């Protein structure tokens, strides 16, 4: 899930106080909760590793479902392969 | 009789700002319009799937805004990198290309770019909210980098093909053979195109910063937006014929049923609100889209090849363009080639030779008063008319116009130079 | 209603200046200063661009002014004698007129 | 190998009809609702700017 | 109902615009972007709204 | 990629030697002299 707008701070204070609205509630286990651009995303686990795009998030990052069994990864997003032109006069 | 040919030329370098995304926006439609009331909530209700036809076209603009933006840039099939000295025939890319020096790794022009235009929704934080893009500016900037390092040493295989490494001189001397200017025009006045080039650069950078009002087309976007979330929240003290404009206020001091018959004046004011702030954001998604089409259409025919329609890539001969990211939108440097210091010279459709007419194969015939010479259209280079330059059909007598001038054939005086006497 | 920013006047000179350039500079005044050339020297050079020899045109050009002038006059007859043949301004028209 | 290629041809002009504008209209929002009327006009400053 | 048609009338006058630059200032390759045919050139005229 | 042979046929010429920046020095071949070489230029 991902809480739009808000600090994993503050949604992690209003489920301790048990103030958060949605009687529902995810793990957030260590590991699992990783701030965005867009809001807090909890229930994956951010991986340094750069894949291409496919549940686009927000604010370049996107997720994944993958085997590393299996779990829901977000990743920031690559735009390509590098190709360095052999440039010469 | 009279035709007028440059002899001299002026490169120029235009600039061609688009949108291509708007601000990405959401409502909570029942905190909107029955915030933190339960009795609200439920009158509201009684009207139906409004809310979530709201939902669906704002979330479809926001999805239809990062398409946009993903089709105008995300166009180069990789990330391609200039080589680490940057020297590319004399021409100085050093403007346009990503200065490593700074932060997000942008150019000068971007950076002004950025500069000109004006995370936590701090204002209208009323149920209205903003969702990121989502490429960032670094990956925009990433993909102008790219598109930048693919023309500068690729010109536009990369766009059609594999990128193929091409000397820039040589790549300049085939879009002008595009435009229809030979090769060698080119080079043998490369620094004087090269220093033009340059200068041209540095008036764009000039003509920017000076100039408040360069980049209004995207600031009128921005301000659109501000103005469209500005009145959707001012309408929120209206009235609408109820007692007063806070819920809250309504169910302090009144029983059921007089509330509710306030609330649901309240309800009809802010739901009528919302619908027509939902149907101004489609009118301008659309007109984004369009916008977004035509950059992306640019991007294709004038950074990743080259164009022969007129002003389609800026006015003048279409040479190459360069793309620069913006706030929300494109802009694009043009780099034309610009007829200069024309002369009139006298003209002729047809040279008589013996009997026979001569037509040019690639020029026109020209006469410099005295003596008639062929040349290509575009630029004055005055040659010797022969048998070689121009081909020959039907008689003299056909041609409206026709003139009396030798037609030169170097086979015959190569003949008569190997002795023709034998003994 | 308001008026348009420019008459019919200023609309009526724009395309003036327009043809002008069209019929003694070609595509030369579209993109850099204007330059003449003889007309049939600019049709050469169309014909050129369709992918047609130039002699093609200066052999035949009596047959070409004679059809195009022809072809002119049936577009007088064609729209004076067909009502509908403007149709798409007369919707605007209509549509305007209509939700008003 | 069979190929047909013109021996004459013909000059053609047609017409393209393209509208480039439309009429510019404006409104008196306040008395197309409430002409003349100071009373509707009051109310009417009740639903914010529409 | 205005601005969906003045939407439509910016479409044409964009259509109109690209038309006159690449058929009168021009020359265009384009199959039947400048009518049926080769194109060899075009001549603008006003007229009302068009 | 398809090579051919450096002609008088295939290039043409402008301006001198000099003025172009990084110009090479090769052999271009005109078909014609080598022709007329061929037909006896003896004479006798
Ligand atoms: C390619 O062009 C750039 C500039 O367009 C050359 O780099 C240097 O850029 C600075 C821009 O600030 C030029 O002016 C400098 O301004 C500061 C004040 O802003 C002043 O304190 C400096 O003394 C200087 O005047 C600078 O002149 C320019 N360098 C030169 C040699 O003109 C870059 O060198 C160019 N690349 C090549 C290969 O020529
Ligand atoms: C075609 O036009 C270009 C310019 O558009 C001509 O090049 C220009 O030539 C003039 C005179 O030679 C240059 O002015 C000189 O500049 C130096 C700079 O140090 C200055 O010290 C001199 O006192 C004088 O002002 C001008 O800079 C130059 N422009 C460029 C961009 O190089 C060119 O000669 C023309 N060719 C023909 C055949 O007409
Ligand atoms: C190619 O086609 C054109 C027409 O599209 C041919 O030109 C046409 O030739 C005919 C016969 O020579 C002309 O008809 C004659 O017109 C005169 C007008 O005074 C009339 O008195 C005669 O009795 C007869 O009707 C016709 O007008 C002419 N069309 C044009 C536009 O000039 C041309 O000959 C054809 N060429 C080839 C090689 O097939
Ligand atoms: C037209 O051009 C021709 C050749 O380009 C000019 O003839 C040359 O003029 C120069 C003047 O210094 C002489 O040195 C050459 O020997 C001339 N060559 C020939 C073949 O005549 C001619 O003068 C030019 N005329 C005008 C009016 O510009
Ligand atoms: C080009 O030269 C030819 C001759 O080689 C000219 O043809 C002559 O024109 C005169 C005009 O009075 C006639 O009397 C001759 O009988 C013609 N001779 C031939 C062989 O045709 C022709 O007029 C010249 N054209 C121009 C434009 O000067
Ligand atoms: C191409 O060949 C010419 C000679 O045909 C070279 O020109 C000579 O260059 C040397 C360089 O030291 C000079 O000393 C000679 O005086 C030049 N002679 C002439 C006639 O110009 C030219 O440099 C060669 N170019 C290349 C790139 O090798
Ligand atoms: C969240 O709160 C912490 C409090 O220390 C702050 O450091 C962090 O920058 C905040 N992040 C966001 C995205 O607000
Ligand atoms: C191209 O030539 C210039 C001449 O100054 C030189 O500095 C540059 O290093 C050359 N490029 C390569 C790749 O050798
Ligand atoms: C064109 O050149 C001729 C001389 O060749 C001159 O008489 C005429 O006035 C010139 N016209 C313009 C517009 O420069």
């Amino acid at each position: 899930v991902l809480y739009q707008g808000v600090n994993c701070t503050e949604v992690s204070v209003a489920i301790h106080a048990d103030q958060l609205t949605p009687t529902w509630r995810v793990y957030s286990t260590g590991s699992n909760v990783f701030q965005t651009r867009a809001g807090c995303l909890i229930g994956a686990e951010y991986v340094n590793n750069s894949y291409e795009c496919d549940i686009p998030i927000g604010a370049g990052i996107c997720a994944s479902y993958q085997t590393q069994s299996q779990s829901i990864i977000a990743y920031t997003m690559s735009l390509g392969a590098e190709n360095s032109v052999a440039y010469s006069n | 009789n009279s035709i007028a040919i440059p002899t001299n030329f002026t490169i120029s370098v235009t600039t061609e700002i688009l949108p291509v995304s708007m601000t990405k926006t959401s409502v909570d439609c029942t905190m909107y319009i029955c915030g933190d009331s339960t009795e609200c909530s439920n009158l509201l209700l009684q009207y139906g799937s409004f809310c979530t036809q709201l939902k669906r076209a704002l979330t479809g603009i926001a999805v239809e805004q990062d398409k946009n933006t993903q089709e105008v840039f995300a166009q180069v099939k990789q990330i391609y990198k200039t080589p680490p000295i940057k020297y590319f025939g004399g021409f100085n890319f050093s403007q346009i290309l990503p200065d490593p020096s700074k932060p997000s790794k942008r150019s000068p022009i971007e950076d002004l770019l950025f500069n000109k235009v004006t995370l936590i929704c701090a204002q209208k934080f009323n149920g209205l909210t903003v969702l990121p893009p989502l490429l960032t500016d670094e990956m925009i900037a990433q993909y102008t980098s790219a598109l930048l390092a693919g023309t500068i040493t690729s010109g536009w295989t990369f766009g059609a093909g594999p990128a193929l490494q091409i000397p820039f001189p040589m790549q300049m001397a085939y879009r002008f053979n595009g435009i229809g200017v030979t090769q060698n025009v080119l080079y043998e006045n490369q620094k004087l195109i090269a220093n033009q080039f340059n200068s041209a650069i540095g008036k764009i950078q000039d003509s920017l910063f000076s100039t408040p009002s360069a980049l209004g087309k995207l600031q009128d976007v921005v301000n659109h937006n501000a103005q469209a979330l500005n009145t959707l929240v001012k309408q929120l003290s209206s009235k609408f014929g109820a007692i007063s404009s806070v819920l809250n206020d309504i169910l302090s001091r009144l029983d059921p049923p007089e509330a509710e018959v306030q609330i649901d004046r309240l309800i009809t004011g802010r739901l009528q609100s919302l619908q027509t702030y939902v149907t101004q954001q489609l009118i301008r998604a659309a007109e984004i889209r369009a916008s977004a089409n035509l950059a992306a259409t640019k991007m294709s025919e004038c950074v990743l090849g080259q164009s022969k329609r007129v002003d389609f890539c800026g006015k003048g001969y279409h040479l190459m363009s360069f793309p620069q990211s913006a706030p929300h939108g494109v802009v694009f440097l043009h780099v034309t080639y610009v007829p200069a210091q024309e002369k009139n010279f006298t003209t002729a459709p047809a040279i008589c030779h013996d009997g026979k007419a001569h037509f040019p194969r690639e020029g026109v015939f020209v006469s410099n008063g005295t003596h008639w010479f062929l040349t290509q259209r575009n630029f004055y280079e005055p040659q010797i008319i022969t048998t070689d330059n121009t081909f020959v059909s039907g008689n003299c007598d056909v041609v409206i116009g026709i003139v009396n001038n030798t037609v030169y054939d170097p086979l015959q005086l190569e003949l008569d130079s190997f002795k023709e006497e034998l003994d």
